[PDB]
RNA sequence: UGGGAGAGGUA
């Protein structure tokens, strides 16, 4: 007789993106861990509470092994004869009844061990939320930084967290405001945080491209390559399959409208549209820009150009403390050199 | 987490009103052994405390405390800010005090400051909406529109530039917005950081 | 009789002798482990 | 917890 599980199945049922055997699964490891602590001698008593019931019968376990340890599970092979060698080497299953009772140390642990599965449990629920989506630009705000990371939430009693690498370097997010990023790949057996979102990174500019731009919604426009320096630079390549619509108006729009929007969310970053070509001399004679190009040496075994260039455009060929050739190395994948 | 059961702490003895009291145990933990706890943790994490108690109105001398530290932390930190690392000695060190007190000033603002709760919510951030109540039946709340939510008055950023510029009146504010502002957001920031911190290395102390 | 002449008793034996039980498996079992002493 | 009376005692 157990009103409490029917409570369970109805009146302490849980939040409703968290399924009933997970719960079954907390009460029965609650109460083997209640009997496993409270006998003196070292019995991992696993009790099987079977759910239409209630009650139960407790269980001591034993596990086919040829050691020397653990008695209480030390069951062999000539104990697996007692039901004739119908198992595996290893398995705990049981052979036995025991009594069971009640206690407020049990109750403590019981407690311990419960709010330790049902966070667990909001965990895996905070894994499907992340799993029916794999990658996308969403906002939250900020609700306690701390020195390494910057904790965030999606509603539902979500939560997120910026590290300390991805972010700009011109951040500044007192906690209250809506703030922009992408998770991307996150850990679901994390045991602290686990939603990894980031806002410095190439998959952060063209999310916010998907999201800002419908034809690379809808793939008529597409963009291929990316380049970054975090708050100052940025340079991505279009190509397009389409021959109606100009890939490069049509991303910097009305104006310069789509760049100065991703520039403003992004935070002042100078993002550099360029083309995207697939052959690799003709793509980089396109990709430095606005460098000028006299004569290219293109290497195929290291994978690097040589780049000869006239004297006057050298300080924004390279940018700022080499910043443009950097920027165009890891764009293109080949590494840039000087030659006049 | 952990941080706010000190600031209980440092309350004088108040009168209990109930039956049988006294537990008389080591359970959670005495009100002398946190103090020591607090000691024990200040040679790291003393920005934090120091904020922390300034910030809750709880001994009310830290709040100096908290406005040195952040004023060491801006004079650390001000050669990446274009507005502030190229002028001279004393008058770098006047302008980081004054947005020093004033960025600590906008990181003590919550509902208790004086003259800054809401009008409507009285600082809950929350009514009742009235039809959703007469559809519904049952009791509903929404956010206080007034208040947006956060249930009291922010602290305008523009107060720090009106104290600013009666000693750089040469600063306009579009250049205040442009290299002068994110000194301000790095200081009420790093007044967070260290708070967590400090909550951290405490609750590591008492575990 | 004696402890010396439980500890040759190998596993097998433990219970193909008749009427050692599980019950009564587990009742010389913890007690050869709150004595110290192992078998097998 | 912690307040007030009354009684006795020590230097
Ligand atoms: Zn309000």
């Amino acid at each position: 007789m157990n009103k409490e599980i029917l409570a369970v199945v109805e009146a302490v049922s849980n939040e409703k993106a968290l399924p009933r055997e997970k719960i079954f699964e907390a009460l029965e490891s609650a109460l083997a861990t209640a009997t496993k602590k409270k006998y003196e001698q070292e019995i991992d008593v696993r009790v099987q509470i079977d759910r239409k019931s209630g009650d139960f019968d407790t269980f001591r376990r034993w596990l086919v092994v040829d050691e020397v340890t653990q008695p209480t599970k030390e069951i062999t092979l000539e104990a697996a004869r007692y039901e004739d060698e119908s198992l595996n080497l290893g398995d705990y299953v049981e052979d036995q009844i025991e009594s069971v009772t009640f206690d407020r140390i049990t109750t403590q642990t019981a407690k311990q061990v419960i709010v330790q599965k049902v966070r667990e449990a909001e965990r895996a629920m905070v894994v499907d939320q992340f799993r029916e989506h794999e990658g996308e630009i969403i906002t939250g705000v900020v609700k306690k930084v701390n020195r390494d990371n910057i904790s965030l939430d999606l509603g539902n009693n979500a939560e997120a967290v910026i590290l300390r690498e991805d972010m700009l370097p011109r951040e500044n997010f007192r906690p209250g405001d809506r703030v922009r990023g992408v998770l991307y790949s996150v850990r679901p057996e994390a045991r602290g945080a686990q939603l990894f979102v980031t806002r410095s990174k190439p998959e952060m500019l063209i999310e916010l491209f998907r999201i800002e731009v419908p034809e690379i919604g809808e793939e008529v426009i597409e963009i291929k390559a990316a380049a970054r320096d975090p708050g100052s630079r940025a340079k991505i390549a279009v190509k397009t399959n389409d021959k109606r619509i100009d890939p490069v108006g049509a991303c910097v729009g009305m104006r310069g409208a789509r760049v100065q929007a991703v520039s403003t969310e992004l935070g002042g970053e100078r993002i550099d549209i360029v083309l995207w070509d697939d052959n690799p001399a003709q793509f980089v004679i396109n990709a430095m820009a606005p460098a000028d190009v006299a004569s290219i040496v293109v290497d195929e075994d290291k994978h690097t150009m040589d780049i000869a260039v006239e004297a006057g455009n050298l300080a924004q060929a390279i940018g700022r403390n080499g910043q443009n050739v950097r920027l165009a190395s890891q764009l293109s994948g080949w590494e840039l050199n000087v030659m006049t | 987490m952990r941080l706010e059961s000190v600031a209980k702490f440092h309350s004088p003895k108040s009168p209990m009103m109930s039956d049988s009291p006294r537990a008389t145990a080591s359970d959670s933990l005495s009100g002398t052994d946190v103090m020591a706890a607090m000691g024990m943790a200040q040679s790291q994490a003393g920005f934090g405390m120091a904020a922390f108690c300034g910030k809750h109105e709880l001994s009310q001398n830290d709040k100096q405390k908290a406005i040195n530290y952040l004023m060491q932390f801006a004079h650390k930190v001000s050669g990446k800010y274009r507005g502030v690392a190229k002028l001279e000695g004393n008058t770098k060190a006047k302008v980081l005090q004054v947005l020093a007190t004033f960025a600590y000033a906008d990181y003590c603002r919550s509902a208790a400051t004086p003259g800054a709760r809401c009008r409507d919510c009285h600082g809950t951030g929350r009514a009742v909406d009235i039809a959703k109540t007469e559809l519904w039946g049952r009791v509903v709340e929404k956010e206080c529109g007034r208040c947006k939510g956060v249930g009291y008055s922010r602290m305008p950023a523009s107060a720090a530039y009106r104290a600013v510029t009666m000693l750089i009146p040469n600063l306009t504010q579009p250049t205040w917005s442009r290299t002068v502002k994110p000194l301000y957001d790095a200081l009420v920031v790093q007044c967070h950081k260290e708070e967590s911190i400090a909550d951290n290395i405490l609750n590591a102390v008492t575990r | 009789h004696y402890i010396g002449d439980l500890v040759q008793r190998t596993e097998v034996e433990l219970l193909k002798t008749p009427n050692l039980g599980k019950k009564s498996l587990t009742e010389i079992k913890d007690v050869l482990a709150s004595r110290g002493l192992s078998l097998g």
